């Protein structure tokens, strides 16, 4: 019935390739279901040490896709689990993330926030901790 | 290949 790690077996098998990324995402898009169960794992793994950087900016790609793809969905149950932990994954990411991995992560939360993905009030909570980790 | 947000799919 339920396939054990499907979810980690899948963030195992990606690449940065944009064709790799939607493959999975557009997998995850059609189980809304289980938003609120992705959403958590997505969030422990990425907070696992046994998961490199590589690893993480992978994860990362995933769920930027399926939070900008769901506005199309209208499926706010995608950005409202992601978007909870978002804010703690970010905070976190940004305070071990070299120079160039943090760039690269900027523009991923801008796009975030200027599309207005997620509700104000996370959404001026990640920009803050973003700040917050840069007052040293 | 690089992943960028306005280059997903």
């Amino acid at each position: 019935a339920f396939s054990s790690e499907q979810f980690t077996t899948k963030l195992n098998t990606l690449e940065d390739s944009q064709e790799s990324i939607s493959s999975a995402s557009k997998w995850l898009l059609l189980q809304y279901r289980d938003a609120p169960k992705v959403a958590e794992m997505w969030k422990e793994y990425m907070l696992r040490p046994s998961v490199n950087t590589r690893r993480k900016l992978l994860g990362l790609y995933l769920m930027n896709h399926v939070v900008q793809q769901a506005k199309g969905q209208k499926i706010i149950q995608f950005q409202d689990s992601f978007g909870k932990v978002a804010a703690e994954v970010l905070g976190r990411i940004n305070q071990e993330f070299p120079r160039d991995l943090k760039k690269k992560l900027s523009r991923v939360v801008n796009i975030l926030k200027e599309r207005n993905i997620f509700s104000k009030q996370v959404v001026n909570d990640i920009e803050r901790s973003l700040a917050a980790a840069l007052e040293h | 290949p690089s992943y960028s947000p306005t280059s997903p799919s």
